[PDB]
């Protein structure tokens, strides 16, 4: 409160020093059920070069 | 890896054998997989015959060449051999087997048949 008002001493009264707010605990990605790989066991597992 | 002779085991000279050899584990689709065929008589050193590697190269003894004719049936998963011509010396035991790929270098003959013992005679 007093570096608010730059000042050693304060007078009765109420005042809005400052403001809260809960931080994030954790960060999370969501990306849909992907599952199409394409064929690389094709071209490398090839019957005959 | 399995591999089984079948066919028939007597007949007289001036004939034709047949062998048929019909495998499981390995199929001649892949890189690397051969079957082939090695006879023996009773009581001497082995003999080879006939070779198929998968992109069907037929190979053949070229002393019994003009006689063999080797031919796969893949959709059946069997090989079939044919010599024509036998005689009493062709009495042995008739192998089919295996080569497949290795570490470093192509494995031959590792895992063999059970032979199908063959006599000419009346």
């Amino acid at each position: 409160t007093k570096c608010t008002l730059k000042s050693f001493t304060v007078e009765k009264g109420i005042y809005q020093t400052s403001n809260f707010r809960v931080q994030p605990t954790e960060s999370i990605v969501r990306f849909p059920n992907i599952t199409n790989l394409c064929p690389f066991d094709e071209v490398f597992n090839a019957t005959r070069f | 890896i399995t591999l089984k002779e079948s066919g028939l085991t007597l007949v007289r000279p001036t004939q034709t054998l047949t062998l048929t050899c019909t495998f499981s584990g390995f199929s001649l689709i892949n890189s690397g997989v051969g079957v082939g065929w090695i006879r023996q008589p009773p009581g001497k050193a082995l003999e080879w015959l006939a070779l198929i590697y998968w992109d069907d190269d037929k190979r053949y003894n070229p002393s019994l060449r003009s006689r063999l004719t080797i031919s796969k049936a893949t959709s059946k998963n069997q090989v079939v051999l044919t010599m024509t011509n036998m005689d009493p010396v062709d009495t042995a035991t008739y192998y089919c087997t295996h080569r497949g790929p290795g570490h470093n270098t192509p494995i031959y003959f590792e895992f063999w048949g059970q032979g199908a013992l063959v006599t000419v005679s009346s």
